[PDB]
């Protein structure tokens, strides 16, 4: 029982650290995508 | 009088005219050298106009004479249209000789008024157990047929048109909207085998015709069906006509491409900025009235399997029902391959289908999602350590999935190709009996490749 | 406010002040105006066509695609480096025609059909315009005529037949060209025609490919066009159309033919660059939207057609045969991002697709086709009766394997039917690898998969099952050579067939004890 | 005849010319005031064209006079250019007097014909385990060091030059392209310590230089090598040519720098659209032909450490020998930090590499592949809760990683440990012995930062 609690606590810790990882990933990827379509728009508007 | 070419850019055509007389939008423009034709897009002042060519671009030099028509395109409609395959210009392309009737009507028209709309909602049914159970429809509906990667959806649409033809003279026509040719060719072949041409006419957008042609074949078929339903016969009564679209997404993409060259910025995502207007124009022009019912089925393929781009959302803004499939269940030896968990019909209500039908659907879906939530324990622990609780549910889910089997009257030929179309009453009776566990003592194979409870029980006696 | 036009040179202006007549010598020849990067603007020749060929004072050739109010933009075909302004050009009254005919089997030439092998001028008697429309649906025929690739999964899980549309997509160094030329290898006995299009690569690649073909002697019924990377983007943009013209030549004679591409993606990028230089509006990813139309209108040329069109082309000279022609486009993945615009467009077109996975090839698989996703919407209707019959069992075995693979990380907790499915599926995963340049006969993979279904692999260690199979093959080669002769001859299936096969299978176990 | 300056933007210039005299697209244009020179790029027409400058853009006003040479950039060529330090103009920077020979060669030229390529089928042993194992070389091939900023693109090259230089005997050339001056000068002095200094020639076009200078910098050295390959030995041919590229990415970057000012459009990211064709033009004049053998090494900086960037993607279409670096491997302290997987070689042929080489390599990659896959779960779960064979393979792969870690003969500069050169036989035997598990009882530390397997034995027994 004790060792199961320890292992599950460790699983919780791993999940939390990965969670932080995923927020950072989402933030950067969203920024990059947004900037990308902005670039497309500004390129397009320059045409006509 | 007449105009001359002043600029050619891809599909964009520009012609000068006398300011005394300038053709108006959507009117026909006859090339005086060839049979290629044009329509009006933007009146550019001083006799200048931006236009698009209905046919190949080759053969055209600046300052070349082109005559006007002062009228949009009127393409022929009538009984003579049946069994005829013609261009976007309403001219026979199937080598079936010249058309017969002169009843031709301008392609572009208005939107139906609010008052004139049909004020009710009558159930539309297929006779197929899985569909009518999960996606019942309303006479005048519009259903999306998503994806397609395990078997030909065309088989299913042919089944539907079998249902319609054997059902009524409520007409139906499919239009090739970005169809890859083999579909249309073979399709045609089984059509003339079934000899259903006396109920259908045909047009192809072939990904090769000018984008305007492939963009306006939609309006072409729309107008044809519009008349044909609105053609009241012997009763002051119109039929219930169904139309089929190879892919509206092809139309959307075509319009998206063409929009920019008009000097128009694209949508935010890059699509045509005018997708919604034209799309909804189509949709409201697809509506049952007090004069017959207008309904359509649209085989849609989601780009990149993402539903967040504007096009699928716009479809949902009109999708009366959503039918998705899976290659896996098709590989499960299942004819429909219908998604019983992510295909829905808006008209799925204890009123429109009745409370009993609604709740039976509820019960079936609950059994199925219980099975899927069971699959984890099923795989991990096996089948034994789980007590008989929910094991009857597993049996029910499996025998329901196998019960989903309707031998199609055209099915790649495994069961003699029969048309089941068992009445919904028998279907619901059998399904509720299965949910109850009345025949939970009978193998799923008894439900496999069979229709009614008579069929299931006779199969169980056989196996 | 309007800006400058490429027509406002004071020379021209003073000419206009002088006179308003003699319009460009009746537009018979223009004059150079703007020159940059293989793109030239010219004044005059308003009579010319979009797509009309143009001669030049440099004795060169080019293709204008822009008929402005008063100017025309043109692209070079060869090297534009030898040009200057003030020169002139003339309309030829014609569009590109490339030589057509079966005089090039074992011959490689340029995008304008020019001898690059250095084996003398190519003999030619017939030419065709490069741009041609697709035939009419009234002229088609249902596709059921088989095609072979010699691959375990492919020739089984992904049927290929004459006239279809199939894509192979993957990353760099995955076997893209390995499979294509392998099919070219597969045609050695099929006795049909096939042609390859080079697309913007290094010449050394081409040379090595050609050398391997000669090693196989495949470049005896074969023709290939070269579009090197250093080549002008014009040729690199046009050549595939010329290849399709080559193929259609034979299809209009009602013979079986194949054309193969090398990453049309490069071609698309080049075309985007070009069209950009036309000052044309850039859409998503700067491509002009027409690119889909441009590709599709090229790809629909491939088909299987009615015999009726055959005799009408021959004026009834030949009628017993039917014209067909198949193709394989090639697209690269970018980190396997299938949602990428261009390949997404491609998918909307083909009859099916083939996916490879790098984590399979690095795992030693070649080609490591991703069977999980790759499909052939045509179906086994173009596959032989026997192979189509055997297909379903393997299909469902792999289905089960991939389905239960979620918990495959530990086979210690499951029941034992799961273990049986595990072992059978992993064994079927085995027997899938294949060496390159090895034209597996239908008999080969047929008996292999049959023995698989007969547990005859379910009784031998998976580490050795490859040697198992190779032995089985050679064993049969020694003994049952007439049997496999008949097998690869027919493609049907019978019960004496199965008995002798099974008897033969027993014999290998009895004769050699794998 | 002469021209006059009319506009100045950035580093791109435009000039007016007499209607009679319009120089060809590639010519030297001397500033009639200074030493500054110009190359034509665009025929802007109407007596005016566009050009760039080489050298400082300052001290320049409008209307100032410029002549034409009626000759493109043709630079001194020949062995009298060896052991010398030239500018982008091929002029001495070492101040060792003007060059001796008088032969000139234009920097521009078409690519060699298809009928002229050569089968580079000659291997090479280097002494670096990962390289000689995973990437067999063809004498005459293209060798690119895919890597980010600070991954060791320069170091990996210096050590190879050491080894390659000492193992070779004949021609060699270097061309500094847009890099730190300090490293270049240090390399020059190091070469001066050697004596093949004479055998080689120096030219530096560095980041400090204006982008116009930064652009056509490689042309010089590549043309040099092309000559020397075509420069045939009496009663013989050209010699083995040693070529070394220093961040062609700099050339790409300059092309990006100039495109907007060139009136050009912005690629999908912002590059010049012409980037692909210019890269191909560049690469195609680089090949070992029927005449002579040219061995080329490429420094490949990777922007933001991304592969999916267009430029690396195009680059793979050019490199038979691909070597890629990682940041995380260096983050682990492993020097060098080359990734086993993506770096590949078309020389990896069983009929070429020998059966055992091929199969051992394949097994190694397989082991690493499983280890990388299981990394996720082992990060999530406890390492202990895994199958024993899994854990065994994990330790195997980790010891493999360590066994790759090698000291380099120049790397002792930041460490002090003496570099190694490991014969391929030792490598093969040691890796096979590891894959045999002959060492599962051996601490993993015994493999870190080592050379041959005997060194591993010594380290372990020491430990
Ligand atoms: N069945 C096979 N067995 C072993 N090696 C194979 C097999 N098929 C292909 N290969 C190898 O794959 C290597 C790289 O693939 P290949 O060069 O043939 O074409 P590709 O996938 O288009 O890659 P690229 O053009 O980018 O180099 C080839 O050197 C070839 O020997
Ligand atoms: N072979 C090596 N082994 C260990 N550390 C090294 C090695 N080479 C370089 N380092 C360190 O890594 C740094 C980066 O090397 P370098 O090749 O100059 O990178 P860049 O790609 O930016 O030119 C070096 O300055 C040195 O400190
Ligand atoms: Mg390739
Ligand atoms: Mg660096």
């Amino acid at each position: 029982q004790s060792a199961r609690m320890v292992a599950m606590k460790a699983a919780t810790d791993n999940a939390g650290q990965l969670i932080k990882d995923l927020q950072l990933i989402y933030n950067k990827l969203r920024q990059a995508a947004i900037t990308q379509e902005i670039s497309e728009i500004v390129g397009g508007a320059a045409a006509v | 009088s007449s105009g001359r070419i002043i600029q050619i850019i891809g599909a964009v055509i520009d012609v000068e005219f006398e300011r005394t007389s300038v053709p108006k939008i959507y009117d026909a423009l006859q090339v005086d050298g060839t049979e290629t034709t044009l329509e009006v897009q933007q009146q550019l002042g001083d006799g200048v106009v931006r236009t698009i060519a209905m046919g190949s671009t080759e053969g055209l030099k600046r300052g070349l004479t082109v005559t006007s028509t002062n009228a949009p395109i009127s393409v022929p409609v009538g009984t003579a249209t049946l069994g005829r395959i013609m261009d976007v210009l309403g001219r026979p392309i199937d080598e079936a000789g010249p058309v017969a009737t002169e009843e031709r009507l301008p392609i572009h028209r208005q939107a139906p008024s609010y008052a004139e709309q049909a004020a009710s909602t009558d159930l539309l049914e297929t006779g197929i157990k899985v569909i009518d159970l999960l996606c019942p429809f309303a006479k005048g509906g519009k259903v999306g047929l998503f994806g397609g990667a395990g078997v030909g959806k065309t088989v299913n649409m042919m089944e539907l048109i079998n249902n319609i033809a054997k059902a009524h003279s409520g007409l139906s026509v499919f239009a090739g909207v970005g169809e890859r040719t083999r579909e249309g060719n073979d399709f045609y072949h089984e059509m003339k085998d079934s000899n259903v041409l006396d109920k259908v006419a045909m047009v192809y957008g072939q990904m090769n015709e000018p984008p305007g042609n492939r963009l306006r074949v939609a309006l072409t078929g729309l107008t044809m069906a519009e008349y044909f339903r609105d053609e009241k016969d012997e009763n002051g009564k119109g039929r219930d006509v169904l139309l089929f679209v190879d892919n509206i997404y092809r139309y959307t993409l075509a319009g998206t491409e063409v929009s920019a060259l008009l000097g128009r910025m694209p949508s935010a995502v890059g699509y045509q900025p005018t997708l919604a207007e034209e799309m909804g124009v189509l949709q409201e022009r697809i509506t049952s009235t007090k004069s017959g019912s207008i309904t359509s089925i649209q085989a849609v393929y989601v780009p990149a399997d993402d539903l967040t781009d504007p096009s699928p959302a716009t479809t949902f803004a009109h999708l009366d029902a959503t039918v998705v499939l899976s290659r896996d269940i098709a590989s499960s030896g299942i004819y429909p391959a219908i998604d019983p968990l992510d295909s829905t019909s808006r008209q799925l209500d204890p009123l429109v289908v009745g409370q009993e039908h609604y709740e039976i659907a509820r019960a079936v879906q609950n059994v199925l999602q219980r099975y899927k939530e069971l699959k984890d324990i099923i795989a991990i622990l096996g089948m034994d350590e789980l007590a008989e609780e929910d094991k009857l549910v597993v049996y029910r889910a499996r025998k329901i999935q196998r019960f989903f089997s309707q031998p199609f009257h055209v099915a790649e030929v495994f069961t003699g190709a029969p048309g089941k179309l068992v009445p919904l009453k028998e279907t619901i009776r059998g399904f509720k009996g299965l949910l109850a566990g009345e025949y939970d003592h009978i193998p799923e194979q008894a439900f496999y490749m069979v229709g009614g409870i008579d069929e299931v029980i006779a199969k169980a006696e056989k196996l | 406010m309007q800006q400058l036009n490429p027509s406002e040179i004071s020379a021209l202006i003073k000419q206009r002040i002088g006179d308003l007549d003699t319009s460009a010598t009746a537009k018979n020849e223009g004059t150079i105006v703007m020159v940059s990067d293989g793109i030239v603007r010219i004044h005059g020749l308003a009579d010319a066509m979009y797509g009309e060929m143009i001669e030049f004072d440099g004795g060169l050739f080019g293709m204008a695609l822009n008929l402005e109010q008063d100017s025309v933009g043109a692209v070079v075909l060869g090297n534009y480096l030898s040009l200057q302004e003030g020169q002139k050009a003339r309309c030829t009254g014609r569009v590109l025609e490339v030589p057509v005919g079966p005089e090039l089997l074992g011959r490689v030439v340029d995008a304008l059909g020019n001898p690059i092998d250095g084996k003398g001028p190519i003999d030619a008697k017939l030419t065709d315009a490069v741009e041609k429309v697709a035939p009419g649906v009234i002229w088609r025929q249902s596709v059921d005529q088989p095609v072979q690739t010699g691959y375990k999964s492919v020739d089984t899980m992904i049927p290929v037949g004459r006239g279809q549309r199939e894509l192979i997509i993957g990353d760099r160094q995955t076997g893209k060209t390995a499979m294509a030329i392998d099919a070219i290898i597969a045609q050695k006995n099929s006795g049909i025609k096939c042609v390859y299009v080079a697309i913007g690569q290094k010449q050394s690649t081409i040379a090595n490919v050609v050398r391997k073909l000669e090693e196989t002697g495949a470049m005896a019924y074969t023709t290939v066009v070269a579009a090197a990377a250093a080549d002008p983007a014009a040729m690199q943009y046009l050549a595939p159309y010329s290849g399709c013209t080559m193929g259609e030549y034979f299809r209009d004679r009602g013979e079986d033919a194949l054309i193969i591409y090398d990453d049309l993606s490069k071609q698309a990028v080049a075309y985007r660059q070009i069209s950009l230089l036309l000052r044309r509006p850039p859409g998503r990813e700067a491509y002009p939207g027409d690119v889909f139309y441009l590709h599709s209108r090229l790809l629909e040329r491939a088909s299987r057609v009615s015999a009726e069109y055959v005799e009408k082309f021959t004026n009834g000279a030949v009628t017993g045969k039917t014209g067909s022609l198949t193709a394989l486009p090639i697209i690269e993945t970018q980190a396997g991002d299938v949602s990428a615009f261009v390949p997404t467009n491609v998918i909307s077109i083909t009859d099916g697709q083939i996916f490879l996975e790098t984590s399979l090839f690095n795992a030693g698989i070649r080609p490591a086709v991703n069977a999980g996703i790759s499909v052939s919407r045509v179906g086994g209707s173009a596959q032989t009766k026997i192979i189509k019959k055997l297909s379903g069992g393997i299909r469902t075995a792999l289905a089960q394997y991939r389905e239960l693979a979620a918990f495959a990380q530990f086979a210690s907790d499951l029941d034992e039917a799961t273990r049986k499915q595990l072992e059978h599926g992993q064994r079927v995963t085995e027997l899938m690898k294949q060496k390159q340049y090895a034209p597996y006969s239908i008999a080969d993979q047929a008996v292999s998969v049959y023995a698989s279904n007969e547990g005859y692999m379910a009784d031998v260690e998976v580490k050795k099952i490859v040697d198992f199979d190779a032995a089985l093959i050679a064993y049969f080669r020694s003994e049952y050579a007439p049997l496999m002769k008949q097998i690869d001859e027919t493609g049907d299936y019978n019960k004496d067939i199965e008995a002798a096969i099974k008897a033969g299978i027993e014999s290998f176990k009895a004769t050699q004890t794998y």
